[PDB]
């Protein structure tokens, strides 16, 4: 019983995480450090990190620059279309927490005010490499999941 | 002076003209780009085997922040607050009074790190070299109050990191 | 029976795999989620209006072209035959017909496609 | 000398005769400039570097050489210059713009720093 | 660097270069990580005697505007016609 | 020659104070001032109701040329009876020269669009409009353009707070983005930085 | 068709409910007597265009203050 | 105190203009219901509408109101356009605005604003 479903969720989860497909979708500057880590350096793709435009085929979703008010309800609208498990990394301090532009009229002081954030990778921009290492602590938090585990002790 | 990307009248002799049609018809120029291709393919790659290996920086890195100490342990920090005017993004906020033993120091140290633009205004303003971006930049976390340092995060931050933070500083300062 | 019993196979396989990929995954289903794809902003009209064909023209000569092939693909057990006199001149009528015809809807502009 | 095959601006099209096209253009302004009062600066300063120019075209036979005089650019720049012009000063004769000042502004209008 | 002869003449062949000579991959042609410290100048205003600071003072030097006209002879043009480009003797037609 | 100031260009400032009054004397039903800076600016300020015949002017007279307009902007100076100051910053590529047009407006009055003389007005007065709210007579196209759908109010007026009047947010129970008014878990801190004693006496203003 | 357009209309100012069906006559004024206001007169007008099928231009909706005024326009 | 005009000349000039205003908005409000997906009714669409022009029903200035319809108009064409999302369309009804009372006990207990 609890050794069955110790593995199967060593196995969704190592599936989950070793295939993480961000959804292409970038906003500002920090999307910029987002093309770099897709760049030959650092290859996201050895990773098994692959960017797919549609919502229905994306796992995660990466917050990549500021988010304005008139933004917001786009950016809400396509994480709900994203088909569950699904996680939101926060990059940068404008989707972190408005950052530079906190004060402004126009802009949502964090995108954790619009979805759920399993990661905030700080920086103005993260380094491309900080992004990675975002990702991968992404990574290291879903090989930690326990969804059969709680499920057979229900 | 100027010259033309694109004002080229080819040649119209039949040696020319048959060796255009050789390439409509041939793809000559589009097997020419295939072979440039084939090349990278027996390239070496450019990736670097990431996080066991990583990107080079310089000491003038601006990344995570910490409060310095002198030798003795004492706290550079004196509550000046001239890294709280500067910040472009109002990310310090400091509060001060006088220590039990009448020092100038500061009772409250927070940099909103999501505020923060990493621009290094405040370590150019502190004229004790108190607040510095250190060489750290890999500290992503979990939730968002995880990232609004207080006096005592940061203070830790200086004692975590002060061996390179010093190196650093001891390799650029002569720039500044 | 095997070319039957192959297509059967075929289809039974892909008909598991959606059902497999149906029942085993968690749903949450709600509104938004289902909501009609594009952009991030709400579609503007229905999906069902119509989509004008540019290439018209050219769609409905596929069909009369298409049908050449029809008339062609007889051609290797013609060489076959005996009367291989009239099989040639009947064979280079035909694609010449089919040539001209091109040539006609090509000179008339038929293939480009409308603004 | 012969004819240019282009411009090198994209849709300005070669002229085949510029300089009885510019005689025609520089005359047509001179005509419209006979509407305008005598004292109008536009008249005169218009009038003046209009002549000038038409001066210029009917002394060079050469469009190289009349080029480099005009300093306009390809001649058919600055056939296009006429027609602006022209069209111009259609325009000043319904504007008026050598009347006396329609209003003062405020007293601090334009006062800098306040 | 490290790629045998046969495809390092292979890369070259395909590419139509000598791919060699200019290896998008940095080795030890570059600068050394560590470096000696610096020893930087000064500027002009760096003297001990006559540099009184209102001698050299620019923004004591900025003026309003000047009034030209305010509603309180030959034609002119802002400046002289821009001369015409030359073309290049380095390449002209690319 | 000292090293740090600013060299000063007097062959600039001629030709342009030349230039400057000699639009004043063509177009005087309409210039109010005419002005040149120590940077070598000119400045043209003139009546609103004269922004299409200067503008036109300015375009197509041989001695202007002034075939592009770099930018068209406004500026919100809420001490004057007509706070807006609409401004013009126009380039002449045939004298490789610049020049600068300012009228002015207020809340209720319309200024008329420039589109006709320079079709890149049409995207900088709907800016005008969204953020500053002149309205422009006569525009093909006028509605907000950087705002969001329904922001209410001006953005870049003076008296329009830096934060705004709302905020954003997703509320789990409508399932959807709610505007509701802002309250910040941090004020923005005003600093009081000018200093009481005077820095540029040739600015002085007579008391 | 006179005689059927008044009872028409009538039968488009008692489905308006701001309006009191027993206080409600062919003479009544909008504003006096039943208490509407401008808006309300609006309304009512825009009922009759989806009625009558035709535009009722403000030039002339405005004049239009009681049921008999209506009708009588309704007749061109 | 003679100032140039918007569009109307005096105030009955500009009513016309908010009556046109109304019936367009009046008109529009079944179709952004079906539209936009909205849970709310025809008629409380309709009364958010009134609720908005009785608002601005004190104004005499024919410039402030012809100013008020040109933002109405612009306002509707981003509805009728779907330039709006529901959620810029439901923002006029506060949905989720905890209400606040407005009689002095009631504000003296909740804090110092008046
Ligand atoms: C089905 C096909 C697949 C199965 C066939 C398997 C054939 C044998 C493969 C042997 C590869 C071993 C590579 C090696 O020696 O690593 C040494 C390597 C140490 O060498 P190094 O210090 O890195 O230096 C490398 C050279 O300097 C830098 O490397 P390099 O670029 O100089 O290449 C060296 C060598 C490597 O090549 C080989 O050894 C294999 C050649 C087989 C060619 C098959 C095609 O190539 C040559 O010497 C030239 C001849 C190779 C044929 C080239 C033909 C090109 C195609 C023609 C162009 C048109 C294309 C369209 O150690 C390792 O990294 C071991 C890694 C193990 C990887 C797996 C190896 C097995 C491959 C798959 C087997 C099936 C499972
Ligand atoms: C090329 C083909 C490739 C095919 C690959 C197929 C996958 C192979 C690996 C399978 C490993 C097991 C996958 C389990 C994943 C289940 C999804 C999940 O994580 O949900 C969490 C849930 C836990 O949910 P929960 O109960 O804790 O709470 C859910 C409610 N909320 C959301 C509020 C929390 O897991 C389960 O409910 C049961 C786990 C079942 C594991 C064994 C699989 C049996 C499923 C049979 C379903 C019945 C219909 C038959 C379908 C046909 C099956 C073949
Ligand atoms: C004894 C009597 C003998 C009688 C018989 C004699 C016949 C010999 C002469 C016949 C002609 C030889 C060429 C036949 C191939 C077809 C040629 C062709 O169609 O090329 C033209 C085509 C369009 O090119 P374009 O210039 O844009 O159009 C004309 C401009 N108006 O160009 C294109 O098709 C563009 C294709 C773009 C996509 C290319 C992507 C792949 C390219 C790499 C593939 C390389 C080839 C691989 C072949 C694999 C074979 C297994
Ligand atoms: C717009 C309408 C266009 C119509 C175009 C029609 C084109 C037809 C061209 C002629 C094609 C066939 O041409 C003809 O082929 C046969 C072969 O099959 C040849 O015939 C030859 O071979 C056959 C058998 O293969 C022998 O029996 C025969 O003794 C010998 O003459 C003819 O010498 C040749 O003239
Ligand atoms: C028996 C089989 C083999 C025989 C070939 C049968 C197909 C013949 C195709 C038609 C050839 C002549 O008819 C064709 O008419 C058009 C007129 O629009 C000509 O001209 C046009 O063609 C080309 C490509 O579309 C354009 O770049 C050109 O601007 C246009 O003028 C073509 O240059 C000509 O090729
Ligand atoms: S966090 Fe910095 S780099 Fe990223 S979008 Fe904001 S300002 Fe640009
Ligand atoms: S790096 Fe710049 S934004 Fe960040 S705390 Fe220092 S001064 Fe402020
Ligand atoms: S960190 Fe430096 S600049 Fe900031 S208050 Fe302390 S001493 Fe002053």
């Amino acid at each position: 019983g609890e050794y069955v479903v110790a593995k199967l969720d060593d196995l969704i989860n190592w599936a989950r995480r070793s295939s993480l497909w961000p959804m292409t979708f970038g906003l500002a500057c920090c999307a910029v450090e987002m093309m770099h880590m897709a760049a030959p350096r650092y290859d996201m793709d050895r990773f098994g990190v692959v960017f797919r435009a549609s919502p229905r085929q994306s796992d995660v979703m990466i917050v990549a620059g500021t988010l304005t008010n008139k933004m917001a309800p786009a950016l809400r609208k396509v994480y709900d279309q994203m088909p569950e498990p699904r996680y939101v990394v926060s990059m940068g301090s404008c989707a972190n927490g408005g950052g530079y532009y906190h004060y402004s009229y126009s802009v949502v002081r964090g995108c954790d005010r619009i979805v759920p954030v399993d990661i905030y990778v700080p920086g103005c921009p993260p380094t491309a490499e900080a992004l990675l290492y975002g990702i991968l602590q992404l990574q290291k938090k879903i090989k930690r999941e326990k969804r059969l585990r709680i499920w057979y002790r229900r | 002076t100027y010259k033309y990307v694109n004002l080229r009248e080819p040649s119209m002799d039949m040696k020319s003209v048959t060796d255009r049609a050789a390439q409509t018809l041939l793809w000559t120029e589009l097997i020419r780009g295939l072979g440039m291709t084939l090349s990278y393919l027996f390239r070496e790659p450019a990736t670097i085997n990431y996080p066991f290996e990583k990107g080079p920086l310089s000491p003038r890195f601006r990344g995570e922040h910490a409060l310095r100490r002198y030798p003795s342990g004492e706290e550079r920090c004196i509550a000046c607050k001239l890294c709280e005017a500067v910040c472009p993004a109002q990310a310090i906020t400091i509060e001060a009074e006088p220590r039990a033993d009448g020092s100038r120091r500061t009772t409250r140290y927070d940099i909103d790190m999501t505020k923060c633009i990493y621009c290094g205004f405040c370590q150019e303003a502190c004229p004790v070299d108190a607040i510095v971006e250190g060489p750290n930049f890999e500290f992503s976390t979990e939730t968002h109050e995880e990232l609004l340092y207080n006096k005592e995060k940061l203070l830790n931050n200086g004692d975590k990191w002060e061996a390179e933070i010093a190196a650093n500083i001891q390799a650029d300062y002569l720039y500044r | 029976m095997n070319l039957m019993l192959a297509l059967l196979t075929n289809f039974t396989l892909a008909t598991l795999l959606v059902i497999i990929a149906f029942w085993l995954p968690q749903l949450n289903v709600y509104s938004e989620k289902t909501s009609p794809y594009e952009c991030g902003f709400d579609p503007m009209g229905s999906a069902r209006l119509p989509f004008s064909m540019k290439f018209f023209l050219v769609a409905i000569t596929f069909l009369l072209f298409d049908l050449e092939i029809a008339l062609l693909l007889p051609l290797p057990w013609a060489s076959q035959t005996a009367n291989l006199n009239t099989m040639l001149t009947m064979a280079l009528f035909l694609i010449i017909l089919l040539a001209v015809s091109l040539a006609y809807e090509w000179t008339q502009k038929g293939l480009e496609w409308t603004e | 000398g012969l004819l240019k095959k282009t411009t090198g601006l994209v849709g300005l099209a070669v002229c085949e005769t510029p300089h009885e096209r510019l005689k025609i253009l520089y005359t047509k302004i001179l005509d419209v400039l006979g509407h305008i009062p005598k004292n109008a600066a536009y008249r005169k300063y218009t009038e003046q570097i209009t002549n000038e120019k038409l001066s210029m075209v009917k002394a060079e036979p050469d469009v190289k050489k009349l080029e480099e005089r005009l300093q306009g650019g390809q001649i058919e720049e600055v056939i296009l210059q006429a027609e602006n012009e022209l069209s111009l000063a259609r325009k000043m004769i319904q504007w008026k713009p050598w009347e006396p000042l329609v209003e003062e502004p405020p007293a601090s209008q334009w006062k800098w720093p306040i | 660097a490290s790629a045998t002869r046969f495809i390092q003449w292979l890369r070259n062949w395909a590419s139509g270069r000598d791919l060699q000579a200019k290896l998008q991959l940095r080795y030890q042609e570059i600068s050394k990580r560590t470096q000696p410290p610096p020893k930087l100048p000064v500027g002009p205003s760096h003297k001990l005697s006559n540099n009184y600071y209102c001698t050299r003072d620019g923004r004591r030097e900025a003026m309003p505007p000047s009034i030209v006209m305010s509603s309180q002879k030959k034609a002119v043009s802002p400046a002289p016609p821009i001369k015409r480009w030359e073309l290049s003797q380095d390449e002209p037609y690319l | 020659t000292r090293p740090t100031v600013r060299p000063r260009n007097d062959v600039a400032h001629k030709q342009l104070s030349a230039f400057g009054e000699y639009v004043a004397e063509i177009l005087p039903k309409y210039v109010q001032q005419v002005q040149v800076s120590c940077f070598n600016e000119l400045e043209i300020c003139i009546h609103p109701d004269g922004v299409i015949p200067v503008l036109t002017f300015l375009r197509d007279h041989s001695n202007a040329q002034f075939k592009s307009l770099a930018d068209l902007t406004a500026v919100d100076i809420p001490t004057r009876q007509n706070r807006f100051e609409i401004v013009y910053n126009l380039l002449s590529l045939r004298f490789n020269s610049r020049i600068r047009v300012k009228t002015y407006t207020d809340e209720l009055t319309p200024i008329e669009s420039s589109v006709p003389v320079y079709k890149a007005a049409n995207w900088y007065e709907r800016e005008i409009w969204d953020m500053f709210g002149v309205f422009f007579a006569n525009h093909p196209d006028l509605r907000r353009i950087l705002t969001d759908y329904g922001f209410e109010g001006h953005p870049f007026r003076k008296d329009f707070p830096l934060s705004g009047y709302v905020e954003l947010r997703y509320d789990d129970e409508v399932k959807r983005v709610v505007a509701e008014p802002v309250e910040l878990a941090q004020e923005f801190r005003k600093f009081d930085l000018n200093s009481p004693w005077e820095a540029f006496p040739a600015y002085r203003q007579p008391p | 068709t006179l005689e059927g357009i008044k009872d028409r209309v009538l039968y488009v100012l008692k489905l308006y409910d701001k309006i009191d069906p027993e206080k409600l006559s062919v003479n009544s004024h909008f504003m006096k007597d039943l208490g509407l206001d401008s808006l309300d007169q609006v309304e009512i007008i825009m009922a009759m265009e989806d009625e009558f099928g035709f535009e009722i231009p403000d030039i002339d909706a405005e004049k239009l203050m009681c049921p008999q005024e209506i009708v009588d326009y309704i007749a061109d | 105190t003679s100032v140039k005009p918007i569009f109307s000349r005096d105030m009955n000039e500009a009513k016309r203009r908010v009556r046109e205003l109304y019936r367009a908005w009046y008109r529009e409000v079944p179709n952004t219901v079906h539209l936009f997906q909205l849970d709310i009714s025809v008629k409380q669409g309709r009364d958010k509408v009134r609720e908005m022009f009785k608002k601005n029903a004190h104004i005499t200035d024919p410039r402030v109101v012809d100013l008020l319809v040109i933002k109405g108009k612009m306002e509707l064409e981003e509805t009728i356009k779907v330039w709006k999302q529901r959620t810029h369309v439901m923002r006029f009804f506060h949905e989720t605005e905890a209400p606040r009372p407005k009689d002095f006990l009631s504000k003296f207990y909740v804090g110092h604003d008046p």
